[PDB]
């Protein structure tokens, strides 16, 4: 399973949550920004590594990072 | 069930085709695997004898039949070795069989004993014996 | 922990077929194994070294035994110029009658293989004359392989296992390697040359049984200890000496004659013995520099810390470099690989102009094969040096402990170095291509006199300085009166000038307008390859497109399609790109050498001098002209002994063309194809009783790139080797 | 003379090559009518070949052993015009181009959107800038001494 | 096997001698008798009225190598 | 789409007109008409600027030009 | 929210296709998506082709989570229909997967724990030399 | 045919 980490540079624009095709990320309330919310990645074991979340993230460098790791049936996307 | 990854077509499910395929030695269930292996080996050896004796490097000499029969025997031996290796690597000893236990009607049936260590071993032994017998019978018939 | 990759659980958990591939791929990478420590890594490295030594010794033993058993050494030593060496016998059930008839060469009773490795001349020179010596050597090397394996197993034991602090004792290792490994070995080889090789060259047979009852020099050891060493050079070998016999010989064992042996066109054995003696003395004297347990010597860390320039133009200088070098193994590997590559290139450049083996200048195919082989090995090693430097920068570099020293300053200003390398490569490529195309068009229109031909003035001046009088300059050794000519005239100049001023040999060949452009092309290739490798090494830690490259590792596929798309962004991809340029440059160099030497050997040097200035000359007068005999190995009319070379030609072509598969097409299409094939196999009758254990998946991206590169290299190497050997063997001149 | 070369007005291979080319042209000349246009064209070609050979001989080049002229980039005073005299000229012209381009870029750095001026050149300002490069060495040297050549 | 020349007597001499039937069953035959033999006119056209064909022959090779 | 089709038709007609004018002006059609077997067609003539005049090969019929 | 059940829901009208379930469905797992449609209308299946969804509750079986999510997001975007899918094992266990809190993840809701949060910028991570010879990774700290 | 060829070499 891959590893998805959220850093504190986030501004809570909800784009990464919408972009995910496997329902990995979600948003929780926070107090470190104006939008008063941050992202989190509970269902990491479902991540397929498509890196769509990193494509839609406005920041000098991305506040959500995906590191590829040990592969498995779910993360590889095998239908058989 | 439409959502299963298969289709119902005239060729896939026909009375003649289903009857023919359900009578082949590899598809019987209540029969111990040794006899089915013997039959399969006999058929395969008798089929295999031909091309080696017909298109080999010694097809134009007087040594065509013996060389072809020996080549067919070697192929049968190699196939038996491959079958034994696959049986060792795939099935375990004490575990039950992994064959389906119900038919299209849904009526429960005894699982096939071929998908087991002892069953596959019997099948491979029968196949080896049948292949050798078929090869030698074809050699006897062709050049006598 | 359960499946085949016992050294990595992550590779054992996944059920696809990539587990096998990645288990085979990363077996020797001891840093990534789970539960690894420094001690285990060092001990595994030690055991691997021992195994490699055993393999090398077994290889040379097998070579010796096969030449002894299936060769014609005894018949070859009598008539060196009129007997073809035999490598080993051929047994093949697939061979037809004409193949058996055609391959029977030499004096054998069956098919054999002509040996182009050149071991016959080496073994003849070092003093072997019968097959008993070869059998004895084979047994000795078998014993050496056995003892190497035994030592490896012994040192893997718990009781004899060394500790980490032992491995990092740099000063003692340097002292012992400089004094014992180098100096003593050279001294022993000098002893062998004095005792066996030189007397064996004059007809006296010295062996183990009776080497105590013979005197290498009639005076003995008296002159050496007295001080009159000159007595060892009183009677040199006469100019009419015949190798292997006792006609017109002398008694000296250490000389400084210089030049080549007249009959064999090789270096004198006395000169070689003297050179080895001097080198051994120098190494023995120089090996006592560093401090050890006896309280005197030098300390390396204090040597490094003291070299900091006042004024701070270099910053902190060399402070902290000792620990950086010691604590990291990739730094050591990179340094060793760079040195080995330079040494290999030196060997390749020297062994063709100053041959040291008897009757090797008359064997053209052996010379060509040896030169090409050594140059390719040198290129690969030089690429590996930069690869391991980049790995070091990724893994073992600690920014805090190397603050403001030379490494930090290097990481500071990468942009200037990259820009200047790019400028130099652009300049060279632009102008070389322009000159070549202009010459080609001028020849195409039918007017050769409008060509651009530039004389290599500087190289010709260098050759004139060395003592060549074929141009007109009178500088240094060329001039009759000069401090250098007077200083060196009494010892070695009389032979050196005669050797260099002949036209047959390959020592300092004449050069004209054709060599200028080829040298500039070689420089362009070197600059471009260096640019690629240096950029990959310096941009490993990070850049502007991805400033956290050190977290993902040395090799990773990509970073998605975002930010415009980032393919081939890692340093592994920089190495994979630089391999192609290395191959291209080495190919250019080998083409130049082969064409120049074949034109020289064939008799006329005007063909090269008139057809090397435009590219159609290379395409028509080198490849097309010389492929005539190679492509005719087998035809509808028949076949001859060149059939195997044509077959390997086609084999190399096929492999090279197959590489394009993996180098062009990418993963998704093949994954979809595998999807469909899996459905087809699962849905068929009489074949669904068999089920797979590993789910079939397409190859990864980096794996596909590696496979394509391997195919490319194999095809390239095999095709060129076949062409070179067949073309040089067809005419034997 | 230099590096064992022969002066191009004394070598024989030069004359042999000239004769070969002239004979090759005259072989094709014979086919057509003497008054026809192809005859005039071939006569012009022959005249051009003869003039080129005479000019090459008179210019003081050095043919080699095989018969072709060789260029000397060494720096001898007898070959000033072989490499050194043209090369300097090139640099001049080349510098011109570079200087002009640089100036134009600065001339559009003031505005808020220089991209529009980069993709759609303006002719008045460019024509004003073009002729300032005729004295590029002097301006470049003065800027280097002042220190405005390098950004800070 | 089709093009060629005919004489007054009646015999027909083809361009390549009719070797397609026996030499085209091997890859070596396609490389030697077709690519190697028929490329003589392309490369030996320098200094003649067909030099542009050789120039384009080299230029196409350059572009093909450039594409990689 | 209609307008683009019309533009393409105009370009094709211009190309055909150019080919016909080249056949009319710089060609040896009248020479080829009488003796077609021994004369090579040619409808392009090269200028004499640099040394490219060697491209004006002798096709036949008292003409020099690039064979078409 | 309490997870629901899918006892006896019928299925959409289909003619069959070769992109359905495979041996993995019998061996490893599959997924079941349920929704509610106000009218009988034609939609497009993720596997391939077109099908017709009936009025009332509709249930479907799929092989991967991505197919379920793609069909669900198409339903949400085009038809304005809520949906929910579960995962089914060969042993009969049913696991509720889509919205666990009863609310789509794009909207914040109190009661959600933070997972995998690093309270530093992406450029404050340590170098790989710091974490060498240990199992942990630089970004994990 | 000569005039057509001469048209190119008028200058
Ligand atoms: C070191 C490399 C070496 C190599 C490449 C060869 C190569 C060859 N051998 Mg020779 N040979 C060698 C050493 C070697 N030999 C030694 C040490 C002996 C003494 C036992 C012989 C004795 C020998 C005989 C008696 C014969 C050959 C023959 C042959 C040929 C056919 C191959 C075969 O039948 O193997 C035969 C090999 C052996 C019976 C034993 C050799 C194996 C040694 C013990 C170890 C090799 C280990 C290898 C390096 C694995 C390392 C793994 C590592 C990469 C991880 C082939 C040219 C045959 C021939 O004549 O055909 C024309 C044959 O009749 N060889
Ligand atoms: C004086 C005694 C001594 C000696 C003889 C050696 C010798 C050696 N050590 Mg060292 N070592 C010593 C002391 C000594 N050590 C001490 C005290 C320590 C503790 C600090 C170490 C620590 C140590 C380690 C940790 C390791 C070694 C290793 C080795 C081996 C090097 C590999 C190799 O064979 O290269 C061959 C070397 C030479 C022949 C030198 C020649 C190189 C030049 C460039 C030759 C130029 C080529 C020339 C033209 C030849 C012609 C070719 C021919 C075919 C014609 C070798 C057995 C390595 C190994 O292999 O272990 C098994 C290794 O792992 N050593
Ligand atoms: C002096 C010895 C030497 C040593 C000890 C090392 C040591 C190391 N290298 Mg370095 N390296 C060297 C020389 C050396 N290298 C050279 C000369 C090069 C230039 C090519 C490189 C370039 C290099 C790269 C590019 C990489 C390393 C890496 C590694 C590490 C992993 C090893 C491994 O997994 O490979 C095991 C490899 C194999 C078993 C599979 C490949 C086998 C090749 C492709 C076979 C080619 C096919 C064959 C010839 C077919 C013949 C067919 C027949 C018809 C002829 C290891 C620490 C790897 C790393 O990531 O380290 C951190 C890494 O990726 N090295
Ligand atoms: C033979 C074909 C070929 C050629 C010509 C090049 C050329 C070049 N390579 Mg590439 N390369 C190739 C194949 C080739 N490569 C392959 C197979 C690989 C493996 C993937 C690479 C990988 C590679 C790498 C990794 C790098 C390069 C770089 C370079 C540049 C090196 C500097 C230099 O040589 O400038 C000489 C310049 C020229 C010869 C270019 C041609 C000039 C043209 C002909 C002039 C325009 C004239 C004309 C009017 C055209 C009009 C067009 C028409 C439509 C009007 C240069 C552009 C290096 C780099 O970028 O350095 C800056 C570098 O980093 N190459
Ligand atoms: C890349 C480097 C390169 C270089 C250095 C040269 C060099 C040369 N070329 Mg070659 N050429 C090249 C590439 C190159 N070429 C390529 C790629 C091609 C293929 C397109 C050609 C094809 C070619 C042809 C077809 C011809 C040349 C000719 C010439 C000469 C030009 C003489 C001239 O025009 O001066 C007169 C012009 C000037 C002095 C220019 C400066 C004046 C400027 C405009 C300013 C004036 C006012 C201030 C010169 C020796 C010509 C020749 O006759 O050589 C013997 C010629 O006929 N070249
Ligand atoms: C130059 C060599 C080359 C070769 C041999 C192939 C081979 C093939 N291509 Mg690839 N391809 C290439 C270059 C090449 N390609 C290039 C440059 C591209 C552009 C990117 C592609 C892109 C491509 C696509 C897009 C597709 C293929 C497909 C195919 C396959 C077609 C089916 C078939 O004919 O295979 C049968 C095998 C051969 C004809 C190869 C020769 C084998 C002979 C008989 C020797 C066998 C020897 C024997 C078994 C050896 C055993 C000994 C050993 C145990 C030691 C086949 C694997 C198609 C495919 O996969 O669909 C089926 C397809 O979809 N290729
Ligand atoms: C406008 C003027 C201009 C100037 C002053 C420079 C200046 C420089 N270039 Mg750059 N460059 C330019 C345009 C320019 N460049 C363009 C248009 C390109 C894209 C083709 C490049 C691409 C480029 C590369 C790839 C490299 C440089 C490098 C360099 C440096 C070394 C010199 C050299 O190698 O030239 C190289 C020159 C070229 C390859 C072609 C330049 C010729 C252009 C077409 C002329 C400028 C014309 C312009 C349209 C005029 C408009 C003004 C008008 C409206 C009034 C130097 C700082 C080198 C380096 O980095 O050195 C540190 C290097 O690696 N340049
Ligand atoms: C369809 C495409 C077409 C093409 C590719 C050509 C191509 C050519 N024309 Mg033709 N031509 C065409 C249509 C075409 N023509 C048409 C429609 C007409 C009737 C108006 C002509 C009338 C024509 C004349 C009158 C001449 C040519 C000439 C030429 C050649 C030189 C052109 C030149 O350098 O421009 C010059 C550049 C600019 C005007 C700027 C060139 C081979 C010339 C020739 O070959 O002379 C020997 C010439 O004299 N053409
Ligand atoms: C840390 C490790 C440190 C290791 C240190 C090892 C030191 C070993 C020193 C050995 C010194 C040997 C000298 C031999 C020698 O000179 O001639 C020893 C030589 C060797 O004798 C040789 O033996 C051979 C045997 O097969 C042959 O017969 C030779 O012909 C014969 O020359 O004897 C001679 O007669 C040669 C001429 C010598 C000159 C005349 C004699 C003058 C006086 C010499 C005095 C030498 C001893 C004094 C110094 C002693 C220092 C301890
Ligand atoms: C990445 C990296 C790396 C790598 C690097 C490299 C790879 C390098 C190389 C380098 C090289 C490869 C170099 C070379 C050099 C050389 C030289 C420096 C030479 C010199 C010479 C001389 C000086 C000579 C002289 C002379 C002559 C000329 C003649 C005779 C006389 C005399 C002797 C005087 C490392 C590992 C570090 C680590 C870090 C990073
Ligand atoms: S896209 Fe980036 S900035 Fe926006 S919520 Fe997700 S992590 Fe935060
Ligand atoms: S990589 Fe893809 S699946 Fe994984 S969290 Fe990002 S968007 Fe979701």
């Amino acid at each position: 399973s891959h590893s998805v980490k959220i850093y504190d540079t986030c501004i809570g624009c909800t784009q990464c949550v919408r972009a995910c095709p496997t329902d990995v990320l979600e948003m929780i309330p926070w107090d470190g920004c104006k939008a008063k919310q941050i992202a989190s990645a509970p269902r990491t074991e479902d991540c397929v590594g498509c890196k769509r979340c990193e494509s839609a993230c406005p920041t000098d460098f991305l506040s959500v990072r995906v590191y590829l790791w040990h592969e498995t049936t779910r993360s590889m996307g095998l239908a058989y | 069930d439409p959502f299963i990854g298969s289709l119902e077509t005239p060729v896939t499910s026909s009375p003649l085709i289903a009857w023919y395929l359900s009578n082949l030695p590899g598809y019987r269930t209540a029969v111990n695997p040794l006899l089915r292996g013997v039959e399969v080996g006999l058929a395969h050896g008798f089929f295999l004898v031909g091309p080696f004796v017909k298109a080999g490097p010694l097809r134009n000499t007087a040594y065509a039949g013996s060389a072809g029969s020996l080549a067919a025997a070697g192929l049968v031996v190699i196939l038996s070795m491959c079958l034994t290796i696959y049986g060792i690597s795939s099935f375990k000893e004490g575990e039950p069989s992994i064959a389906p236990s119900l038919t299209l009607t849904g009526r429960k049936k005894q699982p096939d004993q071929l998908q087991t260590a002892d069953g596959w071993a019997k099948f491979t032994g029968g196949f080896f014996f049948g292949g050798i017998s078929g090869v030698t019978w074809a050699y006897f018939l062709l050049y006598v | 922990a359960l499946r085949f990759p016992r050294f990595s659980q992550g590779l054992a958990q996944d059920p696809t077929t990539r587990r096998i591939w990645f288990g085979i791929a990363t077996a020797h990478d001891f840093e990534n194994h789970d539960d690894i420590t420094e001690e285990r890594l060092y001990q595994n490295i030690f055991a691997s070294h021992f195994g490699q030594l055993a393999i090398i010794f077994l290889w040379t033993s097998g070579n010796l035994f096969h030449v002894a058993w299936q060769g014609n050494f005894e018949a070859w030593v009598q008539d060196p110029l009129h007997v073809r060496p035999i490598a080993h016998a051929i047994w093949d059930p697939h061979f037809g009658q004409p193949a058996v008839e055609a391959f029977t060469r030499g004096g054998a009773l069956g098919p054999v293989n002509i040996a182009y490795s050149g071991v016959y001349q080496w073994w003849y020179t070092i003093g072997l004359r019968t097959n008993g010596d070869l059998y004895t050597g084979a047994l000795f090397l078998l014993f050496l392989s056995a003892i190497s394996l035994i030592a490896g197993w012994l040192h893997l034991q718990p009781k004899w296992k060394p500790s980490v602090s032992w491995f990092k004792n740099a000063e003692s290792r340097l002292n012992h390697h400089l004094s014992g490994l180098f100096g003593v070995s050279s001294l022993a080889w000098t002893g062998h040359l004095v005792h066996v090789a030189i007397p064996g060259s004059r007809g006296e047979y010295v062996r183990w049984n009776n080497f105590l009852g013979v005197l290498p020099h009639p005076q003995g050891l008296g002159p050496l200890f007295t001080g009159q060493w000159n007595l060892y050079a009183q009677n040199p070998d006469s100019s009419s000496h015949l190798f292997g016999t006792s006609q017109g010989t002398g008694t000296a064992i250490l000389t400084l004659l210089g030049g080549f042996h007249p009959q064999t066109q090789s270096l004198w054995l006395t000169d070689i013995a003297h050179h080895h003696l001097a080198i051994a003395i120098l190494f023995l004297v120089a090996g006592h520099m560093y401090r050890t347990n006896f309280g005197i010597g030098h300390s390396i860390k204090d040597l490094l810390e003291a070299h900091i320039p006042p004024g701070g133009r270099l910053g902190r200088g060399h402070r902290g470099l000792y620990d950086t070098i010691n604590n990291s193994i990739h730094f050591q590997l990179g340094l060793a690989l760079a040195s080995l590559g330079v040494i290999t290139s030196l060997v390749a450049q020297h062994m063709y102009s100053l041959p040291a083996y008897a009757f090797i200048a008359q064997d053209f195919t052996t010379q060509a094969a040896l030169y090409t082989h050594h140059q390719y090995i040198a290129g690969f090693i030089m690429t590996g040096a930069f690869a391991h430097g980049a790995i070091f920068f990724i893994r073992d570099y600690n920014p805090e402990q190397n603050e403001d020293n030379v490494l930090a300053r290097m990481l500071d200003h990468k942009e200037a170095i990259i820009s200047h390398l790019s400028w130099a490569s652009l300049f060279l490529g632009f102008h070389t291509l322009g000159l070549y195309v202009h010459n080609d068009v001028m020849l195409a229109f039918g007017t050769p006199e409008k060509q651009i031909l530039i004389e290599p003035i500087f190289a010709q001046w260098i050759q004139s300085a060395h003592g060549k009088t074929s141009y007109g300059f009178d500088v240094l050794l060329s001039s009759t009166n000069s401090p250098a000519f007077n200083a060196g005239r009494s010892i070695w100049l009389p032979g050196w000038l005669n050797a260099i001023n002949e036209n047959s040999n390959s020592l300092f060949l004449t050069i004209g307008p054709g060599d200028f452009l080829v040298h500039h092309a070689i420089a362009l290739g070197l600059h471009t390859t260096t640019l690629i490798l240096v950029k990959g090494a310096l941009d490993a830690r990070g850049s502007k497109l991805m400033p956290d490259k050190k977290d993902f590792g040395y090799s990773f596929p990509c970073d998605g399609p975002g930010r415009g798309g980032t393919c081939d962004i890692s340093a592994w991809d920089a190495f994979y790109l630089a391999v192609f340029w290395m191959l291209n440059t080495i190919g250019w160099v080998t083409f130049y050498w082969h064409w120049k030497h074949i034109t020289l050997w064939q008799g006329n040097v005007s063909q090269f001098n008139e057809s090397s200035t435009y590219l159609m000359g290379w395409l028509r007068d080198y490849l097309w002209l010389n492929s005539s005999q190679l492509i005719n190995g087998y035809n509808p009319f028949g076949m001859n002994s060149l059939s195997v070379w044509a077959w390997m030609f086609l084999f190399g072509h096929l492999v090279w063309a197959t590489g394009f598969m993996f180098l062009i097409s990418w993963r998704g299409y093949w994954q979809e194809l595998i999807e469909t094939l899996a459905w087809a196999h699962e849905r068929t009758p009489l074949a669904n009783l068999i089920r797979w254990r590993d789910k079939p998946v397409a190859l990864s991206i980096v794996q596909a790139r590696l496979v394509g590169l391997a195919h490319f290299s194999v095809g390239y190497i095999f095709t060129y080797a076949a062409f070179l050997i067949a073309s040089t063997s067809g005419k034997f001149g | 003379d230099i590096s064992g070369l022969t002066p191009c007005k004394d070598s024989k291979q030069f004359a042999k090559r000239e004769k070969q080319q002239i004979k090759k042209l005259e072989s094709s000349l014979k086919l057509y009518a003497p008054e026809s246009a192809p005859a005039l064209a071939l006569n012009a070609q022959i005249e051009k070949t003869k003039r080129r050979f005479d000019n090459y001989g008179k210019y003081g080049l050095l043919c080699g052993s095989d018969g072709l002229p060789h260029l000397i980039v060494n720096g001898d005073q007898r070959h000033w015009g072989e490499f050194i005299t043209p090369g300097i000229l090139f640099l001049y012209i080349a510098g011109w181009i570079g200087w002009v381009g640089r100036s134009y870029l600065i001339a559009i750095s003031g505005e808020k959107k220089p991209a529009m001026k980069e993709i759609i050149i303006d002719v008045p300002l460019a024509s004003r800038i073009i002729f300032r490069g005729f004295i590029w060495p002097v301006a470049a040297y003065r800027e280097f001494l002042n220190g405005d050549l390098i950004a800070k | 096997d089709v093009w060629g020349s005919i004489s007054d007597q009646g015999v027909v001499t083809h361009i390549t001698g009719g070797n397609f039937a026996q030499s085209s069953i091997t890859i070596n035959g396609w490389l030697r008798d077709f690519l190697w033999a028929q490329a003589s006119q392309v490369i030996q056209s320098y200094g003649s009225s067909l030099s542009a064909y050789g120039l384009f022959f080299l230029g196409a090779h350059f572009v093909w190598a450039f594409s990689l | 789409v209609f307008s683009a089709h019309f533009g393409q038709l105009s370009i094709i007609f211009l190309w055909l007109s150019g080919m016909y004018f080249h056949g009319a002006r710089f060609s040896n059609y009248e020479a080829w008409l009488s003796d077609p077997t021994h004369i090579g067609p040619s409808a392009q003539v090269v200028w004499s600027i640099v040394g490219q005049e060697i491209l004006n090969g002798d096709v036949g019929g008292g003409f020099r030009g690039i064979q078409i | 929210t309490p997870p629901q059940l899918d006892p006896n829901t019928p299925s959409p009208i289909f003619a069959g296709s070769t992109g359905g379930l495979l041996r993995k469905a019998q061996v490893e797992e599959f997924y079941v998506i349920t929704w509610n449609s106000p009218k009988e209308q034609i939609f497009e299946m993720p596997t391939g082709g077109a099908a017709i969804m009936r009025e009332g509750p509709n249930l479907l079986k799929l092989a991967r989570k991505e197919q379920c999510l793609a069909l669900g997001t198409r339903l949400r975007s085009k038809y304005k229909i809520t949906y929910q899918f579960y995962r089914v094992f060969p042993n009969g266990e049913v696991q509720y997967l889509h919205p666990k809190d009863g609310v789509y993840p794009e909207k914040a809701n109190p009661g959600r724990e933070g997972v995998g949060l690093n309270m530093r910028s992406i450029g404050k991570n340590v170098s790989p030399i710091e974490v060498k010879f240990t199992g942990k990774q630089s970004y994990d700290l | 045919s000569g005039a057509n060829f001469a048209r190119a070499f008028t200058v």
